[PDB]
Parts: C-alpha cells; structure tokens; sequence
C-alpha cells in the first residue's frame, strides 16, 4: 500500500524533499530527514493512532520513560537543521527529539518518547516548529509590549527599564540594586522569559558591580549615560568578573573619542554591539565596522530592517521626537549607504543577530517579522546563496533563523537553557501555520504549557469560530506563570540568595560562559572581515569590495496580513 | 507566479506505509446489525466480538491502511481486509484483554477469546 | 444592555466589518483579515435577520469574490466560522471555501 | 393595616401564592411558603428597618448568632423547594435560611439570622436566587471560557485540558501528575471553583491511579484515548478505591465492542455518561440506552438542547471540523430521532443533568440557559406535568434546576459543598431578576462575596447608568480569589499534603461518597426504564412506547434579549 | 487622544447603537439591548451637542416607540441612565419608561 | 482574523474618528481627542491606500484646519503620530502641527 506524496503531505505533514513556502515570500525550505517509521505516523484524534493498548502505551507510569507532552509530526526550522520528527516534553524540558508512541507495537520509537497515560497531545502536522524568538534589546516600557512579543512568537525578553521614565525610554537599564529588585518582583507577573541589564556606567567597580548581585543579568553601556572610555573599561571589568554580557550604544557624537577609541577601551574583551547599523545610535558615521572584529557580538535593531522605499523618510522624522547642527547630525546618522550595506551584511553571516529596540527605537512584535522580509528581499536581489542545492532556501533559512533564536541566547549567556530546539533545553516552542509563518504565531508554549494562541469565540461549541485573535492561555494564570517561565540572573545573585530574598517563585536561570565565546560562536552567523566606511561619501567596503543594495517598494508578510 | 501563502510543493513518487512486513488478506463479517469501524493500529484478534473472521489471523497483527484511518462494516457487511505486522516488541496490553504479553501465545489468546465469545475462534 | 463576554467581543467583528467595507468601497482590494471580518459580520447579521442555518451556508459562498481580494486571500480561507443567536438560539454556521 | 398583593409583591418580593413568568418563556413558579412575619420584613435603606436598634441588633459580637451577610427576601427556586426566606452567611457558607433580623423587638427571628454590626446586606427582594450552577463537561481551553460561564450562573467548573492542546480539544482530561499539578497552580488564577479530570486510560493500575493520588477529582474514559474494555475497567477499579467519579464518551465506533459490551466491562460499577444522546459522542445508534440503567448517572451536553430546526444543520456542519464512509458516520451519528427523544426522555426525569461540553462541542454559557429552553419547549409541546398544581410548573421547575444544581454535584461526589440553597453548603449564590432569568445573571456570589457581576459605568455617580455588562468583582482580585473558591481534589492527593506541596491557597473540597450512589440518588430524575432504540430506523421506545417530538422554528431566552 | 477608562468603555455604547440603527434600517424589530443602545448613544449625543439635562429627559422619551422595538422590551426597560460631559462638565440623565 | 493586540487597540482609533466625523457633519467644533482621532485614523487609511509616509506627512497638515475645531485645540496638538502597514511594512508617520 503506498499513499500518494500529495496526500500524505496534506495528511502527516511534508516528508523528506517536500518544500513548503514560507508565508507569501519567495523563501522555500525543504525537509531534510524525518524521523518517522512510514505506516506508525503519530497522531490523535477519534479512531486513530495515541490509543490505549495501541499507539499509547497502557503499562508505563509517568517516571517509565514516558513524556507529558508530544508534538506530532513537527516540522523543525531550526540552526540544527530542518527536518520532519515528534517533539517530546518532559518537566517542561525538550527530552526528546524522535517518534514517539508504543513500542509495544511500532518499530522505531525513541526509547524516551513513550505516549503513556501522562501524555498530552498536540497535533503539529501541517505545522512549521521553531524555538521562540530570544530579543536581547528590551526597553520596559509598556507591560502590553509583552502580548505584542508573544503574538510574533517571542519567548524571552532581555533588556532593562523601569516603565515610561525618560532613562528606560532611551536605554536598556534598569539602574541600581533597588531599582532591580523592584523589577525582577514586577517580572513574576509578565508571561515572558526576562533578563534584567543594569546600568554600565560608573568610574569605580562597586557602584557597577553591586548592580550585578542584586540580581542583574548583565549591562548596558548607552551614550545617553556617558559611554566614556571608562564606563566601557568598568563594566568590562565587571563582566568578566561576574560572567555576563555587556551590551554597547556607543557615543554616537564622538565626544571623548572614535570607533578606534572605543575598540581600544574595549581591550579586545566580549561585547555585544547593539543597532550595529548605528541608526539607533552609535559612533558617526562608522559604528559597523564594530561587526567585522572577532570580539564583537553584533546585533541589528528592527526599523532599518529590511531596506524600503519609507524606511528614511520614516527614521528622518523620527529623529524629530529628539530634535544646522540638528540637520548635520541628522544626515550624519540616518544614512542609505549603512542602512543599504546592513541588508547585505545580514546575508552574508557578518550581522550574526536579529533584536527589537522594543519601544525606544525598534517594534516589539517584528523582529521575527522582519527576519524573514530581510531574507526575502537578499533573495530577490542577490538570488539563492552559492551554498544552496535541490533549489531549497535552507541555509539562508538557517542563517536567518539563527539571527533571532541561538545567537542571542549565546550572546546573553543563556543557551543552555534556550534559543534552539534541542534536546535538554527548556519547551519554549512556537507552532505557525505555514501562511501565517514569522507573522502571527498559531500556538507559543512556555516550559511545556500554551502560553499564547490565536484561537476564536470562548462561548463557542468550539474554539475555532469567530473572533479568532492572540490570547493568554492557562500557562499565564494563577501559579503556572512561574513554573512556565524563567528569570534569567548572575551567578552571584543566585549564590547570594536574592530569588528567596525577593520571594520570587519563577524558575531561576543561570547566566554563564559569555566571556570565552566570539564572533565564531555565531551560528551561521560567524563572519570576521575588515569593514571600510568612507568617512566622505559613507560608502561601504568588506575587504575592499564596495557594497550597495537599493530599497523595494513592497513586502511580503505586510498588507496581505494586517488590519492596520 | 502566482502565490498561495504556505503552499508545499511536494517531491514525486509515493510512500510505501509498513514496508518489509508481511501482509495478509482476510475476509471479515459485521453480524451484528449496527456500524463498526476499526482503526489501524488496534491488534486485530481483539475488535468486537460481533465481527466474524478467523481470529488466529488477527493475532499479531493490525490493518495495513494509513496511520490514523479506519475501515468500515456497516450492519451485515462482508468485506476482505488486509493486515499487516505489528512491529517494537511484538506485545500487546490492555484493549480487550486477549492478550497482554507476547503475541506468540496463539493458544491462550484464541483460549480467552473463545471463552469470551468473539466470532470464529476454530 | 447587560453585555456578556461574547456579546462585547463581537462588537469588535461587525466594526471591522465596517473598516473593511468602506476600504472595499474606496477601490482596495482586500486583506485577508477584511475579508474574514466581511463574511463573519454578514454570518451574524443574517441570524439576526432570521435567515436559517442553510441559507447563510449557501449566501457565505457569494458575500466576496476572488477579484475583491488580493492574491492568495481566496486560498487563505479554507473555512469562516461564526456563532450567533438565530430565533431558535445560539447555532454555529460554518462556510467552507468562500471565496472562489 | 392590610396592603393590597400587588403593592407587597413590588416592595418585599411575591409572597404566598403569588407566581412568576421565568424570561420570557410560559413558565411560571409559585411561592410555596414564606418564613416571614408580615410587618417584620428586613429592608436596607434611609429610614428603613435593618438599622441600630431597630432591625439592626446593636449589642451581639460576631460569634453571638450574627450573620456576616443577609440577602432580605429572596425568591429561592431550588430542589428543595420554591418559597420566599432571607438567606444569611457566614464564614463563607449559608448558615440560615429563614427569617433574619433582630429578636429585640421583630417575631420569628431565626436565632442564628442575626443582622449586626458585622453584617453586609444584599437586597433580594423581587428576585430569583438559586445555587450556582455545577458543569461536570469542562474543557479547559480558553481562561476567557470562566466569565462566560460565571455570566450565566456557573460558580463550578469540573472537567480537563492543559488550553488548546489537541488532546483537551477533544476530551476533558488533564493528563497526567505533571499536567494536573500545573493546571491544579494555574487554577489558583481562575475565579470560580474546579475539579480536574485524569487520563481514564491504560491497562495497568498504577499509571492511572498516580494521577488521582497527584490531586485529580475523577476520571474521563474518551474513545480518542480508546474507550476500549481495559480501559473501562482500570478506571472503575481506580474510582472505587480512591473514591472518585468516572466520565464515559463510550467507542461510537463500536471498534472493540456494542453498547452491551461497555455495560459488561462496567460491570454494575457507578459512571456518569457525558451527552448521553450520543451526538456529542457515543455507541452509535444506541448509547442513549445508557439512562435507562441504574448505575449510570446520565448527563446531556447543551447544543441538542432543546430540539430545534436548525439543531441537525448545525451539527452536520460542526462534524466536519473533523472530516461515503463519512456521510455513513455522520449519518449513524447525528440522529433527529435520538435528539427529539432527548427532550422528552429530559421531561420525564430520565436524563437527570446538564453540563456545557464547553469549547469542544457545548457552550460554556448556555448550560443553564437551554436547560430552561428546554422546560419551556416541554411545556409547550406536553402541556404541564401531571404533577403540578395551581396552574404553577413548580414541578417541572424543580425537575429541570435539580439538573445544573444538585445532580451534578451529587454525581461528581461534592453535593456535601454545593449543588443546593441548603444550610451548611458553601455560598455560590446567584440573584436573577425574573425578566432576565436563566440569561444574564444579575450578581454571583462565590463563598458569600460577590465575584461576578452586570453592572454599569464605573466612573458614574452610581452604578447603574450605561454602560452595564458583566465584570468581575471584589471576590475575583489579590488574596481573595483563594477564599472565595474551591479546588476539589481526591481523598487521597488531600492526605499526601498536595497543596502544601504545590503551595494552592484556595479553599480545597473532598471529593468523597460517589461509589455508593445510582439513578435512585438523582433529585426529581431517578427514573429508570428499558431504553430501547431500533437499529434501522433509530425510533426511541421506553418501556415499548414510542417516544416522538418535533422541532421549534423558535426559542424563548434568545433573540430578545442577545446583542448577537 | 489620552483616553480615560470611561471614554474607552462608552465607545462601545456608541458602537452598539450604531449596529442597532443599521438593524433597525432595514425594518427588524429591536431588541433589548438595541433598544438600551440607541436611546444611551443619543443622550450622550445629545450632552455633546450642548443640550441640557431637561432637553434629553424630555426627548429620551420620543428616541423609540413600541412598534419599533419586540414584544416586551417596552415593559423590560424601567429607566435608561448614562452620564456624559456636558458644556458645565459631567451630568447623570435619567430617561423613565423610555419606550410607550 | 487572527487580530494581534496592536490590529485590536487600533479599531478603537477608527471608532473614535467615525465618531468624531458624525459630530463634524452635524456642525459641532471638535474638541482635542476627536481630532486626534480624526487626522490619525485619516494617517492609518492613507498607509491602507498605499500612499508613501512624505505624502501623509503633507495630507496630515489639512485634515482638519482652526475652523473645525474649539479654541486652543490647536495649540494642544504639537504632533499627531500613528504606525500602520505600507505596502512595505510597519512605517511611522509624525505630523507636526497639524491644525493652523
Ligand atoms: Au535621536
Ligand atoms: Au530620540
Ligand atoms: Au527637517
Ligand atoms: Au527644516
Ligand atoms: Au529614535
Ligand atoms: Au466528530
Ligand atoms: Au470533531
Ligand atoms: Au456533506
Ligand atoms: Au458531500
Ligand atoms: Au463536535
Ligand atoms: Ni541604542
Ligand atoms: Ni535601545
Ligand atoms: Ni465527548
Ligand atoms: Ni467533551
Ligand atoms: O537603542
Ligand atoms: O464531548
């Protein structure tokens, strides 16, 4: 008996060689394997498959190597590749990736990926399966940004604020031990993983450093708080000490020095250079040449992503709610050659990640968005990259999702927890419906529960009737939202006992090993090269080749999809 | 050119479900006077009662249809089926009690079944 | 006016109904989410007119058609599902495929 | 001083002998008795009896026989009977239903119904007030499904799900220790009282049992797991030692069995039989045969209540979110015969609850209010019951509410707490004007403060100018949501310590006493019969009589009164 | 806009009667909620326009009539009360028996 | 629809122009919120049609001119700014005074 591919597809979801269109871009990724046995597919429902004594196993308590939650028929867009298998959950962890089921029966079930009693089902067929979306440039500001991340499939948030003040509007800080502790309280009710980054500024060790015990997860050094050479020093004293990230907007005025300055203040020591582009500030007019050094972990923000015809008008005026000297300092920062070449370094591995600038220069909702509009457009223009084969998108695809989910959970020193679907890392997993995918998420899970869907009427005969919209689900309410969520902190937090001392109940993650990695540790993403940035004309060079690119009039995943 | 958002395009050629384990045809009887349908991956020897068919060609075995379907006996319908091999560890639990062990107890899974009155224990 | 939950969500269905139509009205072909408010608020408006069950499965296939909608929108919408109270209480109506 | 019967009724609320129109139907319920002494009546208000002194005692403490609330003049419409008393509170449980006041100066004060210092006064004079409503088909999809079901008069939630997982889609069941400890934490968030239902699936013992002992309330056996003989079997023997109710979707299928093959594995043993009907699921033609049976407890879902014409197009499409062998199901599977019998066998205390089947296929809040369609459709097609009196449907009134009150609760092993306007049960109040009776409810009380309210514009000099809608109130925010609810949970999950081990600070309920029950323990609905349904042409007898009904074009509780 | 809690919510108000209105245009009878709808919508209205108390007590009389709205909806509405800024700040408007 | 909460947030702006629109054409002076409803749901229509962020920020400054609007409400509106999908994306619009 075999079964057509059409059918099976429509039925199973696509097998090794299908391809499948990723929303209305002219991206394609294909499957590469599939961890299935052909004829013992999973699935659920009325006469079929996960049935007692059948595909669910009748003998096994919950300890017998059997998972609280399967995902069937996943298929995984991942940096580890792009592949068709089950997902199982196990205490909120990923235990296995394989096909699961009974072996009781079926041929070929990972040995701890037993569909028993304990399990819970969700049919993934037809789904597209990624990590949730890691956006390492937070400002809170606004508690209903945390919703908007959600609805595009985002899972952690790291940054700093204290709400509508004028220093979280502009940086990523939430400044000093109380001011710390306060929000990691605060964080016990938002319904998102969260890292808290202290303010990296001072021109003593302690003042810095006891930002870091009571709890931060890292810093930020940002022009508006005196980017000086020795705030850049300080910090880096700190971090390498305290093993967390820093993050840099540098002095995008050039007051106590230049590029060269700053790299020389930075020793040669890890730092995550945000908004490399420099739209979003930074060192004028040359800040990205920071993405080509090997000690530079560089981040692009979401407004100048991808490049189109609104993009300048749009940055121009937004240089307004700030506003000769005015106009030169405009025209020296907002800039069509840097934003331009920003497209191409993306597609080339030498801007290893995606962020927002949530609310101080950057949408919290797009940076997954513009990701793939970004690939999208390198395609159209520059055509499939050299490394592709069978006419498939999936090394960009692996490239560009790379750029949102592993490299800045590496970057941020929290890959061991998330960023990737892998086995032994936490179920922070999002399902998308192919048409909708990287705009609006079907289903986020949160440490093995729903935290977020898009689902319909709560007094329908069932939930797919209108209106159907992003909601909170079971894992926000009550307790649950601690057990599903984690609070990213310093190891000197954790051994000084600040969770207990604040009563915080969500789980506590570590933050560790962001002092020995580099641009290298980048995935896909990994590309060190001399960048030239004309002082004159801003033309930009990677070892001596000028690079330009143009803006597009149109989108794709923009007004097919969006009431507003 | 023209796009559907999410469409697949998927490869030629077809998928062979259950590859490599023997099957068998078998002719199979709904005497009772209301519908069965039987799933793919229920053990055969164990569906209701009321179905008539040589049991001992259930035993260690299932439809050989895809993962998830199920055929269908209306009231008094005859039809032939074909079984396929089930795979793992070749046991059975639960469902209707004929089994739960091995597959190979032939003996004692048709003994229950007779006992129990499922249709065409010989 | 004792609103209940479902009553206060499906205001915000018939608005989007209006938004879309009067984008309609102005010459735009429209979005997926416009077309799905359009067919979803003339579902509802037909219990409310008394109309059965079948007739507004029937209707549902002709309320926007593939020149309305951008590219891709018909093939978007496999199915617009929709409850609301007819003279005989609350009955779901489910349209599949409705716009060819 | 004698006051005209109009006047009073306006004032105090009817009074003996006086009827009520329920909604809009052509039901009307009479006042039986009244515990008042007339001229003694409790009010509150300017210059009205329940002050200092007066009405009001102005010597007694609260433990001295004062109530901490008085609802003055209620209509109570119960199992227990249809009559006119103030209720009075305290500790969060009705304590006295009689006559309230103060014994210095009024005759017929109840000695325990003391208004005090302490005590709060609800006005329910010219309303209906009955028990909260008991919905034993939950599935826990949507949080946004509890203030549907609070608005229509459910204060009890029991059933399962983890949100919109494939698995609680279809089957109310939280499976496994891990699910259920997260949803018995994420319950500590939901404002009305829940029960949560394991997996009633497996071959062994132990994999089942471990979810009771993790703080399960019961069990649900659903063909989607396999309704199979084992698994019927594993579940009866779990119930009957741990003291819980088992929930049975039996194999519609007949895969593995008849009807008479799931009565021989249930083997005399206690079950409730979700939408007994069988279009919400069921042996097909013939599992409503199950109500004739003195073990099963028999429940409907609500969307085949009452039988209408638009009823069988509805379901037709509805079960192709699921979709010749097709058409040959859904035609074994969604009956007029089965459905019209339904609404008769309901008349005559054959089927003796309703539940919603909420967001899988039922109405999270229309339990209640199609329970009244329904009595009123009866009433309609069957004239009054032979019982009643008076030209009153007091009868039918008390058959009909028994089937979201008492019933449920007594099958699902809670009636100790619930279910009733009884002294001792907790107070799940809910206050209905006539007019709206059975639709909207006007206030809900949850452990005797309110939780749930139609209420108006709250920036207003009072609360009623517009805009009135359902809001959650006082008893739903911080600290108190834990005092005002109940999470009931197995005898045994409550000796091991889970909630000091999960740390739920809500109110928590045994379940106990739901083994030793039948058909005979079902309130006004204790019939049992010979069901006989003809495999052909799917006619319905009782006892060699057959039963017919046809559908209404229209419903009382509908148009008049919905938005939408 | 720096809307308040209570702007947000009465929006609603307005929307609701803008839904009934389109009802009633084309010829259905009126519900209770539509019926509570319109004649709130048009107090409010009537605030904003610079009428004065008195003026929308008196009008909220006229707003509908019983052959407009169901059977019974005269009689399930004792009073509709909505407050609204007038030209001297915020007023309660009481209409009674709005619908003879 | 599949409405995110911005797409959800954003219907309200709509709602408060139509509003605002109605008052308009029946001869009343806008107030400060319905103006800013009205240029900003006229900036989220225009980004609908597909016109550029340089054409809204010209259109925005002649929506609504003194005469429409109660003394000082031009003075209280510095900037009016709003977000919505152009045909390439998310663009933020700010109109500077946009009442002389
Ligand atoms: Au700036
Ligand atoms: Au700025
Ligand atoms: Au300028
Ligand atoms: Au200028
Ligand atoms: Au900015
Ligand atoms: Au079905
Ligand atoms: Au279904
Ligand atoms: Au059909
Ligand atoms: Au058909
Ligand atoms: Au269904
Ligand atoms: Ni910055
Ligand atoms: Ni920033
Ligand atoms: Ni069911
Ligand atoms: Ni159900
Ligand atoms: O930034
Ligand atoms: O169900």
């Amino acid at each position: 008996m075999k079964i057509n591919r059409q059918q099976y597809a429509e039925s199973y979801g696509p097998t090794v060689g299908d391809q499948v269109r990723l929303a209305d871009t002219d991206l394609w990724i294909e499957v590469e394997k599939d961890y299935t046995t052909y004829g013992d597919e999973a699935n659920f429902g009325g006469g079929k498959v996960l049935r007692e004594g059948m595909g669910e196993n009748g003998t096994y308590t919950r300890t017998e190597n059997v998972l609280d939650l399967l995902l069937t028929n996943a298929l995984i867009l991942d940096y580890t590749g792009i592949y068709k298998a089950d997902i199982g959950v196990k205490d909120g962890y990923i235990v296995g990736i394989g096909k699961g089921g009974n072996p009781d029966i079926m041929d070929g079930v990972t040995p701890n990926m037993i569909v028993g009693t304990a399990t819970e089902v969700i049919a993934a067929e037809g789904k597209i399966v990624t990590a949730g979306g890691i956006d390492t440039h937070v400002h809170f500001i606004n508690p209903d940004q945390v919703d908007v991340a959600l609805a595009n499939g985002i899972t952690t948030l790291f940054g700093g604020g204290t709400g509508p003040a004028e220093g979280s509007k502009a940086t990523t800080v939430t400044p000093g031990p109380w001011n710390i502790e306060k929000m990691l309280k605060s964080t016990e009710g938002l319904p998102i993983n969260v890292g808290i980054l202290g303010k990296g500024h001072g021109s003593s060790i302690a003042p810095i450093m006891e930002q870091i015990d009571a709890g931060a997860a890292g810093l930020k050094i940002h022009e508006d708080w005196g980017a000086t050479p020795a705030s850049i020093d300080r910090s880096l004293t700190v971090a390498d000490e305290a093993d967390v990230q820093v993050a840099i907007h540098s002095d995008t005025l050039n007051e106590a020095g230049f590029l060269e300055d700053t790299l020389r203040a930075i020793n040669g020591r890890v730092i995550h250079s945000f908004h490399v582009e420099g739209a979003g500030g930074g060192h004028a007019p040359d800040i990205m040449a920071m993405a080509g050094h090997p000690n530079v972990l560089p981040s692009s923000t979401n407004p100048t992503r991808p490049f189109t015809v609104n993009t300048i008008d749009e940055h121009l005026d937004m240089l307004m709610v700030c506003h000769p000297e005015d106009v030169a300092f405009a025209d020296s920062r907002i800039r069509p050659e840097t934003i331009a070449a920003e497209d191409i370094l993306h597609d080339l591995g030498i801007i290893s990640m995606m962020s927002t600038d949530a609310l101080a220069m950057g949408r919290a909702g797009e940076m997954v968005l513009r990701t793939w509009q970004t690939a999208d457009k390198m395609k159209k223009q520059r055509g499939p990259l050299a490394e592709e084969k069978n006419g498939s998108d999936n090394f960009r695809a692996k490239r560009y999702v790379s750029k949102y989910t592993i490299n800045p959970a590496i970057a941020q020193g929290i890959a061991h927890e998330v960023g990737s679907i892998e086995e032994g890392k936490f179920a922070d997993l999002v399902l998308w419906e192919p048409k909708f995918f990287g705009v609006k998420a079907d289903r986020v899970i949160k440490g093995g529960i729903i935290a977020y869907a898009q689902i319909g009427d709560p007094s329908a005969s069932i939930p797919t009737p209108q209106p159907v919209m992003g909601r909170r689900m079971y894992g926000t309410v009550g307790d649950l939202i601690h057990d599903t969520n984690i609070t990213f902190m310093s190891k000197s937090s954790i051994q000084q006992g600040v969770p207990a001392k604040l009563g915080l109940k969500r789980r506590i993650g570590t933050v560790k090993n962001c002092r020995n990695i580099g641009k290298k540790d980048m995935k896909w993403n990994d590309v060190t090269t001399d960048i030239d940035i004309n002082p004159e004309t801003y033309e930009v060079k990677v070892d001596g080749e000028v690079l330009t690119c143009e803006p597009v009039k149109e989108l794709p995943m923009a007004q097919r999809y969006f009431l507003f | 050119n023209y796009i559907v958002p999410g469409e697949y395009r998927v490869a030629e050629g077809e998928i062979e479900i259950n590859a490599g384990r023997e099957k068998t045809t078998i002719r199979v009887s709904n005497t009772g006077d209301r519908p069965i349908q039987v799933g793919s991956h229920i053990h055969f020897v164990e569906v209701n009662k009321e179905l008539l068919f040589d049991r001992a060609e259930g035993i260690g075995r299932r439809l050989n249809i895809p993962s998830g379907t199920a055929a269908r006996f209306e009231p008094g319908e005859e039809m032939e089926v074909e079984l396929t091999e089930l795979g793992g560890n070749r046991e059975v639990f639960g469902i209707s009690d004929l089994t739960n062990g091995s597959v190979d107890n032939k003996e004692l899974i048709l003994q229950r079944a007779k006992e129990l009155g499922y249709k065409g224990v010989e | 006016m004792h609103l209940n939950p479902a009553e206060k969500e499906k205001l915000q269905i018939f608005l989007a109904s209006e938004l879309a139509l009067k984008r309609k009205a102005r010459g735009l072909k429209l979005n997926y989410p416009e077309a799905v408010a359009i067919i979803t608020s003339f579902i509802m408006e037909g219990a409310r007119d008394g109309k059965t069950v079948a007739m507004l499965m029937e209707e549902g296939k002709h309320v926007l058609t593939r020149d309305d909608v951008m590219e891709g929108v018909p093939e978007m919408i496999d199915d617009i599902q929709a409850e609301a109270t007819f003279p005989d209480g609350t009955k779901l109506v489910t349209v599949h495929n409705p716009i060819s």
